């Protein structure tokens, strides 16, 4: 059992970004492609609700 | 603080295309060169 509507695809999301600030390597900008296109179904879900893409992802993420 | 701040992170990220564009035909990889600019560029204002 999971809660959807957007947040596993957040919750997800920001823990990558924070494995690659110390998993840097040559695949640094690979896990922040990853936390960056997990976070297109929350912006597919602002587009289709009519609100705000960027307000709405920059308030779930903080 | 606004969202014309965020147009000006991609305007700065996609402005580093002239040196990646340098690395791919010297046959250099882009992202070790790339680490090089943002290493010696806070030290270094100028002529690096």
């Amino acid at each position: 059992v999971v809660y959807g509507g957007g947040a596993a695809e957040v919750t997800m999301s920001l823990a990558v970004s924070e494995e690659a600030d110390k998993q840097r390597g040559i695949d640094q900008y690979a896990f922040r492609g990853f936390a960056q296109a997990l976070d297109t179904i929350p912006m597919t879900l602002a587009e289709n609700s009519g609100l705000d893409p960027i307000g709405t992802l920059s308030t779930l993420k903080s | 603080e606004g969202v014309q701040a965020f147009i000006w992170q991609e305007f700065a990220s996609a402005l580093e295309v002239i040196p990646t564009t340098l690395a791919e035909n010297a046959g250099l990889n882009s992202i070790k060169v790339v680490t090089e600019l943002r290493s010696k560029h806070e030290n270094g204002e100028l002529n690096d």
